[PDB]
């Protein structure tokens, strides 16, 4: 029985058919990815290991993230309006008729 | 875990219902609900315990 | 409390209970491939016994590099903060 | 091999584990009902 | 410490731990035997359960059928 | 058990309904049937502060046991005979409820037989 | 798959530093340089005095002269009365029960 | 009220005539003395309010808000003096003057008998508040925050002025004591529908009502610490105080006019609580938390029950201390790492053990742990809205769960986990900061012993 | 290797599984008897009884895999229970697990009328199902020692992964809530 | 990124660990471990690399079907019961800079030795930065590997945070 | 210390000790220890304090509010009369709240005092509680947070009109 | 042997 | 940080895609924006919807608790994918099968409880009998009214 991936449960890497057919193009892309990672690692490390540095190492990726993120509207109000309005009309009708029990109700 | 599971938190839920037995003893509908809730609970969790390998989880 | 000699004693002790290794040829510097004639399957099983001996996991990326008893002693000493 | 040798060679069974202490618990019990049967006869 | 670790061997035991364990294991079994001797009905049944089929129609007040 | 198999997996017309018993007059088949006699008075059960569910036809044995239990403190192993008398009265009380069930069951069977006699006639 | 000669040399150089660093975390003999059954019962006796007797004195004084002086602050369940008891306040005797049928 | 107005005014010459290096000592010390005397306002009677003069009065609603106002001024001074240390002396004195002038307008606003006087003072608070944000905020978009804050307010406040002047013409007076006796019922008509909206929308914007709330997170992200403190603790409650007063003359029209605002509030409190679970700016998270809490206050005021009004009063006081404390806690991290990003500096309990305790206590009050006055106020509202309609318990209960989730999420994210490796400037907490946190939480928790002084006139 | 810990664990397990006259027996068997003779939901009664059987199985599982057989722990033996704080604290609870149920049951006033008349098969149900649970558990535990390899069944995975309730609910519910803001 | 040889060896180790979770008993595990090894030794000399990749892919399909749903995890491995347990006690060494002078006075020997390390760090840094400039091609590093020191008295570049990291059991 | 008519309690009936055992009662010896070690020193401190109190006897008084005309007698918009009537109505409202609180305290004390016999023996308290709550509900319920003597009167007149109509249809 | 425990300053 | 380093509008031409990939430290082959709607993602990259729990725990992350490296682009929903929140890791049992087995188990139990209510267990006895008209006065009945007698008989 094959694995069926879901949004909340990914395909395992050992079962992914593209993990076993790795061509020159795929290897070249992985090297380009490792090179980008290594360049950022060095840039981070020259500051992180700098004995004279005291502070925070500002991360442009973090700043871009918070900037990007800091940058179903009447239907529930109408829905809730009819739920509470219908309930309170029913309740008000019974009190006027005396059919609602409020024997010990003196806090409101 | 020893104190959470024995003399403090988890029995509080049971204790609350015991405090209110003057009301629950006159309510068959409430009795049916708590009965079935406990029954499914006692069986389901005991069934989970049969295969657990972590000693603390078996006791939990 | 582990010591550098204590770790080394137990690493060789485990290897001296492995039938594919002759305990007379074994030293701390014996390469598992070049001196003892083992294969990489064998090397994986040696690392697994070390993990069992000391009760912690050696990730595959590090484990593949450990090719003699001394490199295992160094690796265990470094992760356990053993300086003596 | 060390796991099957020395002080680990023989371990009790499940029944033997449950019966740990039975011998002296029974000996003490026999003495107690014997004592209680004697006094009750007085 | 007062107990020193051992390698691939059964551990060192004190005489206090062994005796105390045996005492309380034996206490548990004495208690069970003592209680069972005196309160076996707590396990087996406190009273006889009647067989309703053995009751007569006279005592249940069942009149004869042709009546 | 067994009585449940007869009702749910058999003929329920001749099986008592536990929520509607009894369904025959108490004196049907019992000429001169005595009443159950209550020993403890209402005031005695009130003063003893018995739980309402304990204020039944065995309450006098309970009142005796509770008084013994208080008087024997700290000896919490005494009053064992008083407790058995209360437990025994409850047992007999339970047997009486079993007989009421068995009487009801047989009267429902007699009625069923008396209906095939007429269905034949 | 073993180490390369440069990987081994870097690891060796780091190892020497790490062990020297770890050795230097050991304290010296003078560190820290700090600024300038009777015992059983006495320790237990002082504990009972401060943590039981003094608190109970305070609580009793508080319950007796402030709490119980207000209506319905400490409400008791009234004592159970059994057939045959004698009331202390009045001297009343509670009649026995009716005689039991044999059982 | 002159015994509070005049000494507050005298804080201005005190600050300007102080020795250069004594401006924070003198202003802080003397503002604390004014705060002490504010407790004389507790002479409240069971029947009558404390009516000083033809201009000012103090009942059990205004008194707790007055005490909170005058308590907050020294705290804002303490909180501000560090990030203003490099400012030149004249601009420091001008900053302190804005805070003093804000106190002056606020205590007059809360004690005015006549509603036009309340309106002018209610409007006057805008000026120093706007100046504090646009002049002493750090970032470029403080200018936009000022315009949003300014024009949201005036979009609602100008209709209120027209309604207030209209009411005086019809009734003959706007003295609040007179309105209590000459109030007449509001009958159904389109004219009265717009009178109702004109009487209420200005206060809705201040609270802020859900759907008119987007100015608030914008304002907080731009304001300096003192700006956030006064905004969160007092300025929002001007709208709450205004609604509690003006609803007197809006019956029985409030019966059906409240519905759309109750729906916005009841649903809005769930929406804003959920939004807090995904906020990445710590100040913006606290700002959205205020919106959710103030939604309860709006519901309490609109359903108009004795229990709801008591809960509204307690919630307003309790939120003011709690939210002000959270901005102060958030600001203490900011003064070290110079970022409001919540995920930047983690595991701070390892580095700042006692500040972790303050974070814990602020979070516990934010999620309304019994018996904090935070829970007392929330519980009373939950009690009263259940009678209004039993189904509301579902939305109230769900909001409690989400509030606990984001309150503790804040605590776990910043204080727990591992510390960020490269942040190596987390210096030990200063005495000033520890005192500032304790000067919020201690009075807040002491109010548990005597809640009646914060439950308002319906007590 | 750990005698006192072993004694307390055996006592605790037998107390848990309703061993006659230990502390647990004085409540569980009254509860099972009261349930057996009550006007009750029949399905709930059966579930409770099967669960009583299952208690025996997982208790045997702890005892069997922790105390019996051969050591499966690492080679450096640091087993040591000879600490008075450890022995004494467990000792006081071990005494509680023997007599507390008996002492408490003989001192508390009666507030109900306990059911004491019932058929023998309702009287002994908890004991019988408990004994069958132990017997069943011992056959399964010893089958792990055979040189046979077993594939996982669906019931095994359902049990091991907790009916999948945590996997589904703890991924889906947070995802739906944490996403609906956007 | 992983070679074929690395994937097979990773699978063997992963398969053996799950097999142990199933077998539990050491004698039973030894028996089945040897059978498992014989399955790998069967195809050890497969020179057709398309066939070898098919063998591994089916092997990983087999592993996914037969894996233990609750495998044993070493306590301090990721996902284990002691993983990260001691992180709360790890305190970075820069925190000592902020100690009050009276606190530092309690450990005069320790803090004098700490100053020597800080001096060693300061005097080494420029040579480390220079060594990395000389050895890094124009495009920048293509990998994350760092070099050893090449002279006497040099320290391996970027050593401080490795050498002075918190102890695994710091308190 | 308080009025026994306002907060009544029935006479107390304590049975005498009646031991049916030769074992000593631990509670009796703890009681004697409590008297000697706790009560007597506590009583000695209190008697010293009361001796200081007797040297300085001074009094406080319960404030008496004259009755003033009700809102029914106030001309419309006459705030001087309305003010006094409104203040009087507010004082009465607080008093009626405490009257209900007294009756609820009676009920709760009876429930605890009567034990397992409360359902029968607390009927008189239950009835008095039922009536005062009904009267209190009629006066003050549903007025809203902006309550007043005016709104209270409007409710009474609405109730009076409903009672007049119902009597007419009969 | 006794090892120095690195912790944040507690003096303040 | 300059404006050119901050998130921008959705990339229109292929030369804006290359600039956007470079700004976010990505290969232009890998870079891919969110679909151009009014949703408001701009040019922020759309990265795989995976939990941080799925990352290699042994790699030397700059942020080990988050498993992020300094400078790498962060998933738009990173705050949802931290290790304390939503996990997307592969499961030993397929997602759909798990849902069936859990739903099937709960549904079967709820049905059986319904059956157990309709055919309850009980014992073969009649009602429990109480004296004094089923304890009329004790249960709170009106003393002034006279209850309709309940009479119990011996059997
Ligand atoms: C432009 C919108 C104005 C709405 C119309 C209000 C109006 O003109 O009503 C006239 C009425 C005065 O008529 P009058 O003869 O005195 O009394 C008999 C009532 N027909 O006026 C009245 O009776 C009440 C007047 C109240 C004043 C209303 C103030 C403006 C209302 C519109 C704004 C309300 C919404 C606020 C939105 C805020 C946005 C943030
Ligand atoms: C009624 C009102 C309902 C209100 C529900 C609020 C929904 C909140 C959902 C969480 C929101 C996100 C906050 C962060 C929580 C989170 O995401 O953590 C996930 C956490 C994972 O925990 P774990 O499975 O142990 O794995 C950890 C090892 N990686 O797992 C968690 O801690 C979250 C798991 C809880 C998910 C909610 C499910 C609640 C159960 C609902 C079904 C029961 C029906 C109601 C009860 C019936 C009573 C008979
Ligand atoms: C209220 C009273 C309750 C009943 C009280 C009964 C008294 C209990 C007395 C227990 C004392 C027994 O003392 C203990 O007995 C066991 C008998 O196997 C001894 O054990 C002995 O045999 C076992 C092997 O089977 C091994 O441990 C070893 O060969 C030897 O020690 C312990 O070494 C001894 O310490
Ligand atoms: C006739 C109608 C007008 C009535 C005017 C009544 C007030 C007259 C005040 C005259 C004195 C002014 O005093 C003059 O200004 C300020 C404050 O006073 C002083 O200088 C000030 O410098 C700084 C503030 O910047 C502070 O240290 C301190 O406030 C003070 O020393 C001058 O050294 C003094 O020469
Ligand atoms: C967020 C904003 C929320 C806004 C909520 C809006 C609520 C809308 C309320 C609608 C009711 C308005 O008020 C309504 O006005 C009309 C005016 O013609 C009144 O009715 C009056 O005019 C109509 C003419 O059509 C006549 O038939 C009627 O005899 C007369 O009395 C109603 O008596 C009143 O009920
Ligand atoms: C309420 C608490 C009640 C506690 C009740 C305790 C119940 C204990 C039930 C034990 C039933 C007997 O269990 C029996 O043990 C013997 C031990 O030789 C075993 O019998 C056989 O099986 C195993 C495995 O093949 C062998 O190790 C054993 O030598 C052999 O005789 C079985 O495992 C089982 O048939
Ligand atoms: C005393 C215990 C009392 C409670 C006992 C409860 C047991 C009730 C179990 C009900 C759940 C059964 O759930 C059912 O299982 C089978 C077997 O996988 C599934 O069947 C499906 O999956 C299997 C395996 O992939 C395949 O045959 C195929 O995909 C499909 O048939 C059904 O889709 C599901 O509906
Ligand atoms: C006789 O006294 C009945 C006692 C009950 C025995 C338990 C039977 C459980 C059967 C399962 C019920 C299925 C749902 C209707």
């Amino acid at each position: 029985p094959k694995y069926e991936a879901s949004r909340l449960s990914s395909l395992p890497t050992t079962l992914d058919p593209a993990e076993y057919d790795i061509s020159s193009e795929t290897r070249k892309a992985q090297a380009e990815r490792l090179a980008i990672r290594s360049r950022l690692k060095r840039e981070y490390q020259l500051q992180y290991y700098d004995p004279s540095r005291r502070g925070v190492i500002e991360d442009p990726a973090l700043v871009r993230w918070t900037y990007a993120r800091s940058a179903f509207g009447i239907g529930p109000l109408v829905f809730w309006y009819y739920v509470f309005k219908t309930d309170r009309d029913r309740k008000e009708k019974l009190i006027q008729e005396g059919k609602l029990d409020r024997t010990f109700n003196i806090s409101y | 875990s020893a104190l959470l599971h024995s003399s403090t938190m988890v029995v509080a839920g049971i204790f609350l219902l015991i405090r209110f037995y003057p009301l629950t003893e006159n309510n068959k509908y409430i009795q049916s609900i708590t009965l079935c809730l406990g029954a499914i609970t006692t069986l389901f969790t005991a069934m989970c315990a049969l295969t657990q390998n972590d000693i603390k989880k078996i006791i939990a | 409390p582990l010591t550098l000699e204590g770790i080394k004693d137990r690493v060789l002790y485990v290897l001296k209970l492995y039938d594919k290794i002759d305990p007379e040829k074994l030293s701390v510097n014996s390469h598992f491939m070049k001196d003892l004639g083992l294969d990489s399957l064998d090397q994986v099983e040696i690392i697994m016994a070390m993990e069992d001996e000391f009760g912690f996991e050696i990730p595959d990326i590090d484990a593949e590099k450990l090719m003699c008893p001394q490199e295992i002693v160094d690796y265990i000493a470094d992760k356990k903060d053993v300086y003596e | 091999a060390w796991r099957y040798m020395g002080g680990f060679a023989n371990n009790v069974s499940f029944v033997g584990a449950l019966l740990k202490g039975f011998k002296w618990g029974f000996a003490a019990f026999v003495v107690a009902i014997g004592a209680e049967y004697y006094l009750e006869s007085q | 410490a007062h107990i020193e670790p051992r390698y691939r061997q059964f551990p060192q035991l004190t005489r206090s731990q062994v005796i105390q364990a045996e005492f309380f294991s034996a206490t548990m079994w004495f208690w069970i035997l003592w209680r069972f001797w005196h309160d076996s009905d707590a396990v087996l049944g406190h009273f006889p359960y009647p067989d309703p089929s053995q009751w007569t129609d006279e005592e249940l007040g069942i009149p004869p059928d042709d009546e | 058990g067994a009585h449940l198999a007869r009702r749910y997996l058999g003929d329920a017309s001749v099986e008592p309904d536990p929520l509607r018993m009894p369904t025959f007059p108490p004196d049907y088949g019992f000429p001169e049937r005595k009443e159950r006699e209550m020993v403890a008075t209402q005031q005695e059960m009130n003063d003893a502060q018995l739980v309402l569910q304990q204020r039944d036809y065995c309450a006098h044995y309970l009142i005796r046991f509770l008084k013994c239990k208080r008087d024997s403190f700290p000896n919490f192993l005494a009053c064992k005979h008083e407790r058995h008398d209360w437990d025994y009265c409850e047992h007999l009380d339970y047997v009486k409820r079993m007989k009421e069930f068995e009487r009801e069951r047989r009267l429902l069977q007699r009625k069923k037989r008396r209906e095939q006699r007429e269905a034949d006639m | 798959s073993g180490y390369t000669p440069e990987e081994k040399l870097r690891l060796q150089q780091l190892r020497e530093l790490r062990r020297r660093w770890l050795k230097d975390q050991e304290l010296s003999p003078r560190e820290p340089v700090l600024p300038p059954v009777i015992y059983k019962t006495y320790r237990h006796s002082i504990f009972a005095f401060t943590h039981v007797l003094i608190p109970v004195w305070i609580i009793h004084y508080y319950l007796k002269y402030h709490v119980t002086t207000k209506p319905y602050t400490i409400v008791e369940k009234k004592p159970r009365i059994f057939p045959g008891d004698t009331i202390l306040e009045t001297g009343e005797v509670i009649p026995p029960m009716k005689e039991f049928p044999d059982q | 009220m002159l015994k509070y107005i005049i000494p507050t005014i005298m804080l201005m010459p005190l600050t300007w005539l102080s020795k250069n290096n004594m401006i924070w000592v003198n202003s802080t010390a003397h503002s604390l003395l004014i705060s002490f005397t504010s407790l004389l306002l507790m002479n409240q009677f069971g029947d009558n309010s404390l009516n000083f003069s033809l201009l000012f009065f103090s009942d059990s609603l205004s008194t707790p808000l007055l005490i909170l106002t005058m308590w907050l001024l020294p705290l804002m001074l303490m909180a501000s003096q560090h990030h203003l240390s490099k400012e030149n002396l004249t601009r420091k004195k001008l900053f302190i003057t804005m805070l003093i002038s804000l106190q002056l307008f606020l205590i007059m606003t809360f004690t005015a008998m006549e509603l036009i006087l309340f309106y002018i003072l209610f409007e006057a608070t805008l000026v120093p508040t706007l100046i504090i944000i646009t002049r002493w905020g750090n970032q470029t978009e403080r200018l936009n925050a000022g315009l949003y804050f300014l024009f949201y307010t005036l979009a609602g406040s100008l209709p209120l002025l027209v309604a207030l002047i209209y009411i005086q013409n019809t009734v003959g007076s706007l003295n609040f004591l007179m309105l209590q006796y000459w109030v007449q019922p509001v009958h159904n008509s389109w004219s009265n529908v717009f009178m109702w909206l004109a009487c209420m929308m200005a206060f809705m914007v201040k609270m802020p009502l859900y759907g008119l709330h987007l100015w608030l997170p914008k304002a907080h992200v731009e304001a300096p610490i003192a700006g956030s403190m006064v905004l969160a603790a007092v300025l929002l409650k001007l709208g709450g105080y205004g609604m509690l007063r003006i609803t007197l003359i809006l019956n029985p029209m409030t019966d059906f006019m409240a519905y759309p605002f109750i729906m916005l509030s009841l649903w809005g409190m769930i929406m804003t609580s959920s939004i807090c679970l995904r906020q990445t700016d710590l100040k913006s998270l606290i700002a959205y938390s205020s919106v959710s809490h103030m939604a309860l206050v709006i519901v309490a005021i609109l359903i108009q029950t004795p229990w709801s009004y008591m809960g509204a009063t307690a919630l307003m006081i309790a939120h003011g201390l709690t939210s002000s404390m959270l901005f102060c806690l958030a600001n203490s991290n900011y003064e070290r790492i110079h970022s409001r990003t919540m995920i930047l500096a983690r595991g701070l309990q390892t580095l700042l053990p006692l500040m972790a305790t303050w974070w814990l206590l602020a979070s516990l009050t934010n999620l309304a742990l019994p018996p904090t006055i935070n829970l007392i106020g929330e519980l009373f509202v939950v009690m009263s809205t259940f009678s209004w309609s039993n189904i509301t318990i579902i939305l109230m209960g769900v909001n409690m769960v989400i509030t606990a989730l984001y309150s503790l999420y804040m605590l776990i994210m910043t204080q727990r986990g591992k510390y960020t490796y490269h942040i190596n400037n987390i210096s030990p907490s200063f005495t000033r900061e520890n005192a500032l946190m304790s000067l919020h939480i201690l009075p807040l928790l002491l109010l548990t012993l005597n809640p009646k002084i914060i439950l308002g006139p319906l007590y | 290797a750990m005698p006192f810990t072993t004694t307390a664990l055996i006592v605790g397990s037998l107390a848990l599984t309703g061993m006659p006259f230990l502390t647990g027996f004085y409540s569980k068997d009254l509860i099972i008897e009261a349930a057996n003779t009550s006007y009750t939901n029949a399905w709930a009664l059966l579930m409770t009884l099967i669960a009583t059987s299952f208690t025996a199985i997982y208790s045997t599982r702890i005892i069997f895999f922790a105390l019996l057989g051969q050591p499966r722990f690492p080679t450096l033996v640091n087993i040591n229970e000879n600490n008075p704080l450890l022995i004494n604290s467990i000792k006081r609870l071990l005494i509680g697990s023997l007599f507390a149920g008996y002492i408490i049951s003989n001192n508390i006033p009666p507030t109900t009328i306990p059911q004491m008349t019932m058929p023998y098969y309702l009287k002994t149900t908890a004991l019988i199902v408990t004994i069958l649970g132990f017997i069943l558990a011992l056959e399964i535990s010893n089958m792990t020692k055979n040189l046979k390899y077993h594939y996982p069944s669906n019931a095994f995975k359902f049990s091991t992964l907790l009916g999948y309730f945590p996997t589904i609910m703890h991924r889906l519910a947070p995802y739906m809530n944490l996403s609906m803001s956007q | 990124y992983l070679t074929h040889q690395q994937k097979v060896l990773r699978l063997y180790k992963r398969a053996l660990r799950h097999l142990e979770s199933w077998c539990i008993h050491r004698d039973k595990y030894r028996y089945f471990a040897c059978l498992l090894r014989a399955r790998f030794d069967e195809h050890k000399n497969e020179k057709d690399m398309v066939k070898a990749t098919q063998l591994l892919r089916e092997a990983e399909e087999e592993f996914w079907h037969g894996q233990h749903p609750q495998p044993y995890i070493f306590p301090e491995s990721p996902g284990g019961t002691s993983y990260e347990r001691y992180e709360c006690y790890k305190v970075p060494e820069w925190c000592l800079d902020d100690w009050h002078p009276s606190e530092k006075a309690m450990y005069p020997d320790y803090f004098a030795k700490r100053e020597q390390w800080k001096k060693l760090r300061r005097e080494s840094w420029e040579r480390e930065v220079k060594q990395l400039q000389e050895e890094t091609p124009v495009g920048g590093p293509r990998t994350e590997a760092l070099p050893p020191a090449r002279k006497q008295g040099d320290l391996p570049p970027l050593w401080w945070h490795i050498v002075t990291r918190p102890r695994e059991r710091p308190m | 210390s308080w009025d026994k008519d306002v907060y009544p309690e029935p006479p107390r009936r304590t049975p005498a000790p009646s031991p049916q055992t030769s074992l000593p009662n631990p509670i009796t010896y703890l009681t004697k220890a409590f008297d000697l070690l706790v009560d007597r020193p506590v009583t000695l401190v209190r008697e010293f304090i009361e001796r200081q109190h007797a040297k300085n006897k001074y009094y406080y008084y319960h404030r008496e509010f004259r009755r003033v005309p009700d809102i029914t007698e106030c001309q419309e918009k006459d705030v001087l009369c309305m003010f006094e009537a409104e203040m009087q109505w507010r004082r009465d409202y607080k008093v009626d709240q405490e009257i209900v609180n007294i009756i609820q305290e009676r009920l709760k004390a009876c429930q605890q005092r009567e034990g397992e016999s409360h359902r029968q023996n607390c009927a008189k308290e239950l009835e008095q509680f039922t009536q005062v709550v009904k009267a209190y509900q009629d006066r003050y319920h549903d007025l809203g947070a902006h309550y007043s003597a005016r709104k209270c009167l409007a409710k009474q007149k609405q109730r009076m009109l409903a009672e007049r109509k119902a009597a007419k249809e009969a | 042997k006794r090892l120095f425990i690195i912790k944040p300053s507690g003096f303040y | 940080i300059t404006k050119d380093m901050l998130p921008g509008p959705y990339p229109k031409t292929p030369e804006e895609r290359a600039a956007a990939a470079k700004k976010y430290n990505m290969r232009v082959e890998d870079y891919e924006p969110y679909p151009d709607d009014g949703t408001g993602y701009g040019d922020y990259p759309k990265l795989p919807d995976r939990s941080q729990q799925e990352r290699d725990p042994w790699y030397d992350w700059d942020h080990p608790d988050l498993r992020l490296n300094w400078g790498e682009p962060m998933h738009w929903d990173l705050d949802m994918y931290i290790r304390n929140r939503v996990d997307t890791s592969p499961t030993p049992v397929n997602w759909n099968l798990m849902c069936k087995h859990l739903f099937g188990f709960v549904a079967f139990m709820l049905f059986m409880f319904w059956v157990g209510e309709t055919y309850p267990a009980y014992q073969p006895v009649g009602p429990k009998q109480y004296p004094y008209n089923n304890l009329y006065l004790e249960r709170g009945g009106d003393p002034n009214k006279e209850p309709e007698p309940v009479v119990h008989y011996e059997i």
